[PDB]
């Protein structure tokens, strides 16, 4: 569409901008990808958790 | 040979129509997959041949390299227009062989040595 | 008979037949796709980064 | 020592459980049928007197004695120590002890297996689109056969 | 000769060094076994394997025929006892212990 | 000349690089097999550094070893990346080259004038499987010190000079401290040689080219390297990075012996002693003959026939899409030798002495037939000219 | 100089990003 | 190492005019029916002996196996 | 021509030995210092291979190291030989290549068109730095546990990021078995890449051929290597094997310090805290400066002018003989360079610190003053005439 | 031909044999 020529357009022109832009891309993709791992791997199994013994302090 | 021959065993005609198919759906003959760096008679045998009957076997082998890369086929009339085994090149290259033993007999050296890779 | 070879060099006829039987063509008068070219790769080089 | 391990068994040694179960084959289940697996000998067989008998051991005749009994211990959280249970949260443990990084790796896992299939799908664009001049291409070449 | 030289100091430098060499004869004590039964037993690095047969095991083993060995020996020979058989227990076909 | 400079890429700072990589003419119909070479090469590196980084945690004692690598394991961030990484690697560069040398055998490239290259590859296989043998050794357990023990007894069935060179391997009277020490030495040192063998063998393909999927002249119709042959490369990489991530990160140890988590005790004997599953063929040819001598000698064979390939003379076709016969013989060897290797995993009994007896049989039948097609078939123009 | 200085600029730019997302790492910048 | 007079004549076309990815799913059951046909044979020789031996081994085990009980 | 194969030596399988060490022309009139290149080549070699047979014997770890070391010299066949030729071959290498250096800074080879030459031996240089300081600490003695603190924890004089270094250099809070099993990994690697750097060294240098010692253009009168240089080469290995012998078999023990005969302990302190030898001028550098932070940037601007004077648009004339201050310049540094050494050994006090502190003054005044003659003689043509 | 070179062949197995004897020396053989 018009949106990739626009993005085109505004990002490369020159070469710099493009290398900010791929380490840009990749540490928020990280993140993302970090985040959503992590939310599936807590809703997968529940209860089972470190912080779901009911008899954690217990033992003074 | 008594049993190589089609004519007289069964079990040759079937290997020549499998290696004639095989040729044909590529367009080319069965003289042109001797190569010139494999035997070094190859290269005298076809230097001293014709220049058009060479030129045809370059261009048929490079229709087959790029029938090959591009992963397809002649079609069918191009296929019935084919003939391999259709030969230019045995007689001479036996008779280069044969001037390479009347001259090894008869002391003489050679004429054209392979090279140490 | 001309060779074929020499018969297309003194006609230069503008209708070009190409190799579709792998890659289509896009129809006559249509834009670039460059862009498209370099969102796709950018999307891999994040990746190797 | 060993020496004395031996002496208090009667020439058996008990051996070391920290990796006890990626050491046999099929860990986790061979530790869990073995506690729970002391039976009656088949007819015919017999066994030498400080013995006991286990199919689940390869040869028949095992050294240790039986211990997961109902009641062995008591939980602080209400469950019914039952040998099975018992047997069921030692070799969770056991398990725990062998791979203490299981959860760790599988996390890396999951995100790199994802992030390199993304990755494939874009090297295989790349590649068509730059043969794609070569693949198309037309030639003339003047011979027949 | 300095090339002799060379190669033999350097080819000798990976024989067995004077410590293993120290430790390469000695003599220890068994223990007591049941008629036919085994129980192996420690030296400097070696095992020994133990045999103390009872009447059938004489009978199987004494009454085999001679020839179709390859190395054709008799156990009288090789055992020092009429019940007993204690050979050094490594494996003189690859060295493991059988 | 060109009295200017016109481009970096042709300078003489950068023409070697240049016109070996990036200018260098290929056949422009390679397929996929033509990738596994440098798939290896990425592996070999790969194994160089974790190699490199695994050897600042771990001590060469027989005290030690075992407590050293389950402390990286334990106790290093990451450490266990490195550990499976390393343990992994090896046997996916194992299975890398094994479908080198089948591509190799299947177009027919050992003929001329390629035979240095086959001779220069033979010899890196010989450098592969005792580095990777000498390195299966340093962890310590049942299986490396009974394997060791095995394998290294083996040389003592030469006549006379055996028991001395057998004694002079281990270092003393068994397999103990000093065999580890020596074979730590020796497993930091060889993968160098074999870089060194890998680079020499480039050298050698380089200096004629390259074969194609059709086996004939290819000088009329090439293209360059980069960027055609390049992104096919990486296709390839990206798959094979996603299967060994597969390996490492959800089924580590399904490729191993469970056997070698239990800290080496000479007195006791493992029921069934066998090494990786990348020895096995070699491993059942070797104990496919009730004889030492015969047993070790038969060996020889396997690497003079796969050394004496390339010196018959006489066939004129390369690729066996036009040789159907030795195409048949090429699918029945490759089932053939899937059949040793699993062979070389069973105890030794009925019925498996036959079957372990009869595919070696096969395995030289194979590199025997071949001149006989060679002979029988450089007349095949004049029966069946049209 | 001007469009060689401003490229530098760029470049300079892009190495002191690199640099001082080296020094501190902020997860959920 | 050296080249050849050749005198042919070619025309191409720039890569960002054509579709790139309708090529793979294009035609894939005649694809696979052509492979198949060709190859069935190559197929039959690799996995035959695999399967006898395999049959022939767990035939004697088990037959030895239920021999040998009281 | 090329029908028939005339000589294997032409052939394809050894065209480049034949091309690079067999016909290689070179200058008729070079004279014995362009020997010292081969035979730094063979004490690299040896000192590879007596590794290789020494680490065969050897464990890494701080109970099991010093025993290891004396249990091979003391109860293996031959065991000493290995051990004294490793020990003092390293100390042949350096003199070797200190030889070599000179040479070439005599006859001027760094200027133009050979100036790759000389940063290819400036990295080398670093390497051998590197890897010799690593491998003296592997015996675990009072030497080596304080040499490494010592010279590890100068790496803390840079700002802020400088702690973090020097904890992730040691492995952990001081020197311990991290330490000793790192710097064995490390020592076992490094000289593979030395040997690649010096076959690149080579080809940089083949690339053009070598200088002479009248500095002139010289393709006109020139000869085969072969037999006519390699024989040169011969008489000098055999020299060198006669020096290496001495050493060797009369007096081991001279070249070293005798605290590494001590086991390492880290609450006493020896009262005299010393680098080996062939360190000496760099650590009277870097006393000289009384900073941290002096001290760790007074060693980058040395190997900055190294590295940097081969670029200086210079002088005409390069051999050292039609260039009577260049000379004297030349054995002024020579004599410097051998006072700060000596001085690099010293207690720290006086009168040793203002002699430690001039010394590093003209050994950066060489480098200073030196374009100075090329633009004042860029003048002498016009002149003398 | 045959006899010179047959001849050169034996005299280079001598020199080959004394090599290794010379190498090793063992009395014991
Ligand atoms: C490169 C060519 C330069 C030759 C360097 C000479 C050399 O390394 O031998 C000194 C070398 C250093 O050992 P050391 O001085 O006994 O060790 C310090 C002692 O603890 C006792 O220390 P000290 O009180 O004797 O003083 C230490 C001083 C010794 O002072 C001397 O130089 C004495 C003169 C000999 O050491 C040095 O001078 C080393 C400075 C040279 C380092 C590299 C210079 C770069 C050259 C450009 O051996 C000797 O001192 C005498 C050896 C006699 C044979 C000389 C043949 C040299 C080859
Ligand atoms: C495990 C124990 C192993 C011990 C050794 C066992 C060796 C068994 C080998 C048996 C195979 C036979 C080998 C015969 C070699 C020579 C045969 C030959 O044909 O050479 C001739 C040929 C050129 O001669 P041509 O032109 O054909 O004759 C002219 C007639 N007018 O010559 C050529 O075509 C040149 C071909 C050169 C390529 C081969 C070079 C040798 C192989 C290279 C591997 C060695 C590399 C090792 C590197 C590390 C070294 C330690
Ligand atoms: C061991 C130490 C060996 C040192 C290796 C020397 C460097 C190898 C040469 C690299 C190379 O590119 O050589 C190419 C050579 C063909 O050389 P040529 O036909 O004369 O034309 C080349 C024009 N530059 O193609 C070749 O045949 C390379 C030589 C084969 C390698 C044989 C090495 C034997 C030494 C053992
Ligand atoms: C060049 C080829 C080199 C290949 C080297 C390895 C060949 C296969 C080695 C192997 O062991 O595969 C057989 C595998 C092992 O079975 P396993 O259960 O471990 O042995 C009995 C112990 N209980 O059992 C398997 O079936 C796994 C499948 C492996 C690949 C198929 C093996 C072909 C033969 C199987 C049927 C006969
Ligand atoms: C036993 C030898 C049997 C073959 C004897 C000569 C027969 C010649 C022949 O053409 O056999 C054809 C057959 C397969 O070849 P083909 O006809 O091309 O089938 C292709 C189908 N996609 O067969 C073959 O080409 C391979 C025959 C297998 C060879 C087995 C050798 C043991
Ligand atoms: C840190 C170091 C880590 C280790 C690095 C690995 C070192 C391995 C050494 C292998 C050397 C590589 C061999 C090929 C490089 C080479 O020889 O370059 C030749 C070049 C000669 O220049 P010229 O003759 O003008 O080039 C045209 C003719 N080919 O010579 C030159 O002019 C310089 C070329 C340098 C080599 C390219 C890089
Ligand atoms: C900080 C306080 C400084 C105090 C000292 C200052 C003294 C004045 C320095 C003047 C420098 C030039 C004067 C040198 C001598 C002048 C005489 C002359 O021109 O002849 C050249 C002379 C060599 O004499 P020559 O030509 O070889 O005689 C035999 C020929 N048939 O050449 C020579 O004799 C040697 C020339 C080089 C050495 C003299 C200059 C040294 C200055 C050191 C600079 C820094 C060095 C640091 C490295
Ligand atoms: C009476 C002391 C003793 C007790 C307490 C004990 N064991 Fe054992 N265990 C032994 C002995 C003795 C052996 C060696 C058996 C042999 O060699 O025949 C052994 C062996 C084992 C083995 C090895 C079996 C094999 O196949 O090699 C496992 C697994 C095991 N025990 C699990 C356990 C578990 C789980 C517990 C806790 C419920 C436990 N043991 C408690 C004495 C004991
Ligand atoms: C570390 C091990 C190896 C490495 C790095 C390696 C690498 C390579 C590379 C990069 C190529 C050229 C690129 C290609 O054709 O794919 C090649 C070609 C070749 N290799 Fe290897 N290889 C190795 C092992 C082997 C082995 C063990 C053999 C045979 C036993 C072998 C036989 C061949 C052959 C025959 C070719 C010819 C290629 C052709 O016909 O076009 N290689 N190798
Ligand atoms: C410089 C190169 C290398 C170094 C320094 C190195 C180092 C090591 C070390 C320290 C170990 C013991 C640690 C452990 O076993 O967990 C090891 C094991 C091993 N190495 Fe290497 N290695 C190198 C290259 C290679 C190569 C090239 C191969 C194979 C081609 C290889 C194959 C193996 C194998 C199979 C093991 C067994 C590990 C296991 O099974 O647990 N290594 N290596
Ligand atoms: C392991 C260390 C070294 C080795 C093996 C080595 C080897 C060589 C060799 C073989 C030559 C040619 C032979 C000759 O002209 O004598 C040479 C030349 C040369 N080297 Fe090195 N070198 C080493 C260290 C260095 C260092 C550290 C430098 C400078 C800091 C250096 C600078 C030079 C120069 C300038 C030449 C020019 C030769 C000429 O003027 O003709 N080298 N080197
Ligand atoms: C593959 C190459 C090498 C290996 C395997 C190796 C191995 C070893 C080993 C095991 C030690 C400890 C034993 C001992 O200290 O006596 C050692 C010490 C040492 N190495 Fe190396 N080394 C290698 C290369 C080098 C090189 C190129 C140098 C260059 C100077 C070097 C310099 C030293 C020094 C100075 C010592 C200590 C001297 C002493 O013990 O007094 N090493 N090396
Ligand atoms: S030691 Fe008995 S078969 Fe190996």
């Amino acid at each position: 569409g018009g949106i990739f020529e626009a993005l085109y357009k505004v990002l490369m022109r020159r070469n710099s901008v493009y290398v900010t832009f791929v380490i840009a891309g990749a540490f928020v993709g990280e993140r993302a990808v970090d985040y959503g791992v992590h939310k599936l791997w807590e809703h997968n199994n529940v209860g089972k958790r470190y912080e779901d013994i009911s008899v954690l302090g217990q033992r003074q | 040979q008594s049993f190589i021959d089609p004519k007289k065993n069964w079990f040759a005609a079937q290997h020549m129509k499998a290696i004639s198919k095989r040729l044909r759906r590529f367009g080319l003959r069965y003289d042109d997959l001797y190569d010139p760096y494999y035997d070094l008679d190859v290269k005298e045998a076809l230097n001293r041949l014709p220049k058009e009957v060479v030129d045809a076997r370059h261009q048929r082998l490079k229709r087959a390299m790029d029938l090959s890369m591009k992963h397809e086929y002649l079609p069918e009339d191009l296929q019935a227009m084919q003939t391999p085994f259709r030969g230019y090149l045995q007689e001479m290259l036996a008779l280069v062989k044969r001037e390479k033993a009347e001259r090894e007999s008869l002391g003489g050296l050679p004429l054209y040595q392979r090279t140490i890779p | 008979e001309i060779p074929a070879t020499v018969a297309a060099v003194k006609n230069p006829s503008s209708k070009i037949v190409y190799d579709e039987h792998n890659h289509e063509r896009y129809p006559p008068g249509d834009p670039s796709k460059r862009a498209f070219a370099y969102f796709v790769l950018t999307g891999g080089r994040f990746v190797y980064a | 020592n060993e020496a004395a391990a031996r002496f208090a068994n009667g020439g058996a040694y008990p051996p070391d459980l920290s990796l006890i179960t990626k050491a046999p084959h099929n860990g986790q289940n061979y530790v869990f049928a073995l506690l729970t697996g002391y039976r009656d000998p088949p007819a015919g067989v017999s066994i030498r007197e400080g013995l006991h008998y286990n199919p689940y051991f390869p040869g028949g005749a095992i050294a240790m004695p039986k211990m997961l009994n109902d009641g062995a211990v008591e939980y602080e959280d209400g469950t019914p120590a039952t040998e099975s249970q018992m047997g069921k949260d030692v070799v969770s443990f056991l398990s725990w002890a062998a791979e203490p990084e299981m959860e760790e790796r599988k996390l890396m896992g999951f995100k790199w297996i994802f992030v390199l299939t993304l990755a494939l799908l874009q090297a295989g664009y790349y590649r068509r689109l730059r043969w794609s001049v070569l693949k198309s291409r037309k030639l003339v070449l003047d011979v027949v056969n | 000769s300095l090339v002799r030289l060379l190669i033999l100091k350097f080819v000798l430098s990976m024989s067995a060094s004077k410590d293993v060499l120290a430790l390469a004869s000695l003599e220890v004590d068994l223990s007591s076994i049941e008629p036919g039964t085994t129980v192996t037993v420690k030296w400097r690095g070696k095992p020994v394997f133990i045999r103390r047969r009872t009447e059938d095991d004489i009978k199987l083993a004494n009454s085999v025929d001679v020839g179709s060995l390859r190395d054709p020996q008799q156990d009288a020979e090789r055992v020092k006892n009429p019940e007993w058989l204690i050979v050094i227990g490594v494996c003189t076909h690859l060295g493991c212990i059988p | 000349m060109r009295n200017q400079r016109f481009s970096l890429l042709k300078q003489p700072i950068s023409s070697t690089l240049n016109q070996h990589l990036i200018d260098y003419p290929t056949p422009s119909n390679l397929s996929y097999w033509w990738g596994f070479g440098s798939l290896a090469g990425i592996c070999l590196v790969i194994q160089i550094v974790t190699g490199v980084f695994l050897a600042m945690h771990y001590t060469p004692h027989v005290d030690l070893a075992f407590n050293s690598v389950e402390h990286v394991m334990r106790d290093v961030e990451g450490g266990w990346l490195l550990r499976y990484m390393h343990a992994n690697g090896a046997s996916m560069f194992l299975i890398v080259v094994h479908l080198h040398i089948f591509r190799g055998l299947y177009h027919a490239s050992y003929s001329s004038p390629r035979e240095f290259v086959r001779c220069l590859g033979v010899v890196i296989f010989l450098l592969m499987i005792v580095t990777a043998f000498t390195g299966y050794v340093p962890p310590w357990g049942q299986m490396s010190f009974w394997g060791a023990t095995v394998i290294t007894s083996l040389a003592s069935a030469i006549p006379v000079v055996g028991d001395t060179i057998v004694t002079w391997l281990w270092g003393g009277f068994s397999v103990d401290n000093a065999t580890l020490n020596r074979f730590f030495s020796l497993h930091h040192l060889l993968p160098f040689i074999l870089v060194g063998a890998s680079l020499l063998h480039l050298a050698a393909l380089h200096q004629y080219g390259s074969n194609n999927p059709l086996g004939v002249h290819s000088e009329m119709d090439q293209i360059s390297f980069y960027p055609y042959f390049y992104v096919k490369d990486l296709v390839g990489w990206v798959a094979f990075a996603i299967f060994f991530s597969i390996w490492i990160f959800y089924a580590p140890n399904v490729l191993g012996h469970p056997d070698n988590y239990i800290p080496a005790n000479p007195m006791p004997t493992p029921p069934h002693i066998v090494p990786e599953w990348y020895f096995l063929p070699i491993h059942a040819i070797l104990r496919s003959i009730p004889d030492k001598s015969g047993g070790v000698a038969a060996i020889a064979p396997v690497f003079i026939c796969l050394l004496a390939l390339p010196f018959f003379k006489s066939m004129y076709v390369r690729s066996s899409s036009f040789r159907p016969i030795h195409q048949g013989i090429f699918w029945l060897l490759l089932a053939d030798r899937l059949l040793l290797g699993w062979i070389g995993c069973q105890p030794v009994e009925a019925p498996f002495v036959t079957i372990g007896q009869i595919p070696p049989l096969v395995f030289f039948l194979f590199f025997a037939i071949t001149p006989i097609p060679g002979r029988v078939g450089r007349g095949i123009p004049n029966s069946y000219t049209d | 100089i001007q469009p060689t200085d401003v490229k530098a600029a760029a470049m300079w730019g892009v190495a002191a990003a690199t640099g001082g997302l080296y020094l501190i790492q902020p997860w959920g910048w | 190492k050296g080249f050849v007079p050749m005198k042919a004549v070619t025309y191409g076309l720039s890569p960002f005019q054509q579709k790139i990815m309708p090529g793979l799913w294009k035609d894939l059951p005649t694809k696979i029916h052509h492979k198949v046909s060709e190859n069935w044979i190559s197929a039959t020789l690799l996995l035959g002996p695999l399967v006898g031996v395999y049959s022939y081994v767990q035939n004697y085990q088990e037959k030895e196996k239920l021999s040998h009980r009281y």
